[PDB]
């Protein structure tokens, strides 16, 4: 079903390890540039574009918290939800404020930047640690992605990077849209940003049960849908 | 599993 | 009687996978202060300090060649060596200009401007490239740590940021201390850049392996030393 | 470059 | 294996 060689279980070998301590210059320029045009799309979806309401869910969250910062100006309560354990709990030791855990500082005060500088750092830390009411375990090719787990319906579910994380094929991809659907109200919104064939991710969209209202590439695409 | 995510 | 469990073996994490693609910074930070630092130092030592000659050999390259940057200004030939050949591939890849080689242009550039800012990087990769004429196995658990190679006597053994990867006790890094002796001249330069084993225990375990210490200096520390085989 | 990143 | 260096 999957064609990325990528995971937990794999080894760590010396390109990570270079990767990690000695990449500047052009190849880390990139991924600032790619992960600031993430950040202000997240924050023309949610601050600008009116995508809000009490509950989101994020399926796929990784170790990951920047796709949640403009978020939680919107949402009143954030489920943070991912398959592996290990990202759990690097998210966990985030969010009950560790000092083992990740800093985000700098990626905290660029969204601090891109809202007028409203607020600072720790208070915005504040806000989404507020948001962040469970951590659960999901599953999205299960009819029922989040198990025994019942949740209200959400305003909107959020997906980042999934398909890049996992390379799927196309049907794994639309049952699994669909499977998601489930967790959220009809009406309600899927915000996903990922990477990119066009008509491909589209029509898997479709089928799965859900309108597109916005598609833009920014191959890294953006899409706002609705679920029918 | 894969870093962000389905079983891998 | 080693401490670290960082490894080749150990599995790749999510903490991995938010270093190598969400850590940001300024030239201010404190990782980015340590590797100025270690520029510097190889700069002062290969360059201002007199650490010359025919042939130096790098003891503990990892995949790495920011070590050898100015070192290539004062050394014919340079000898890179690591115990993991999976190190040695990195090394290789980009010694031979091949495409799937780590890009270390911003490094380079970095150091060229640093000795007197006169050369491009491209110059300066095609001069480390010509000195390098071997890629080598090292196990400085043996007496003689490139096995059967034959090496004439080297003018220098540098090793940097080895403690930092191993944590090893005392006697583990004293004895490869005195290995690594055999491959150097009488009088010839170690040269090591590594992180805090105490003070006290990095210059006796020098002593004991049969070297004498000329210049060493710390800034959890970071220290440098450069000393002479008897 | 020596840093990340204005990029070095 | 050590990301630089003995066997690990």
């Amino acid at each position: 079903g999957f064609t990325s060689k990528d995971t937990y279980l794999s080894h760590f070998n010396p390109r990570d390890y270079l990767e990690k301590y000695y990449k500047f210059g052009s190849r880390h320029s990139a991924e600032s540039q790619i992960l600031k045009h993430l950040l202000k799309n997240l924050f023309k979806i949610f601050c600008l574009d009116g995508v809000k309401g009490d509950l989101l869910i994020d399926i796929g969250s990784g170790p990951t918290i920047y796709q949640l910062l403009s978020a939680c100006e919107s949402f009143k309560e954030i489920v943070v939800t991912d398959y592996s354990d290990q990202n759990l709990q690097e998210l966990e030791k985030w969010l009950k404020k560790e000092p083992a855990a990740f800093d985000w500082s700098p990626v905290v005060t660029y969204v601090c930047d891109l809202e007028g500088n409203r607020v600072k750092g720790p208070e915005k830390e504040e806000k989404l640690r507020q948001a962040v009411k469970q951590v659960l375990k999901c599953d999205v090719t299960q009819s029922q992605p989040l198990g025994a787990v019942p949740l209200p319906p959400a305003d909107c579910v959020l997906s980042t990077l999934c398909l890049d994380a996992a390379c799927p094929d196309l049907p794994t991809y639309c049952r699994a849209l669909r499977n998601l659907g489930s967790l959220l109200k009809p009406g309600g919104f899927l915000v996903i940003m990922d990477a990119l064939g066009r008509e491909a991710v589209e029509a898997a969209v479709k089928e799965a049960g859900y309108t597109i209202e916005w598609f833009e590439v920014i191959g890294l695409f953006s899409l706002v849908a609705r679920k029918l | 599993g894969f870093f962000r995510g389905w079983p891998c």
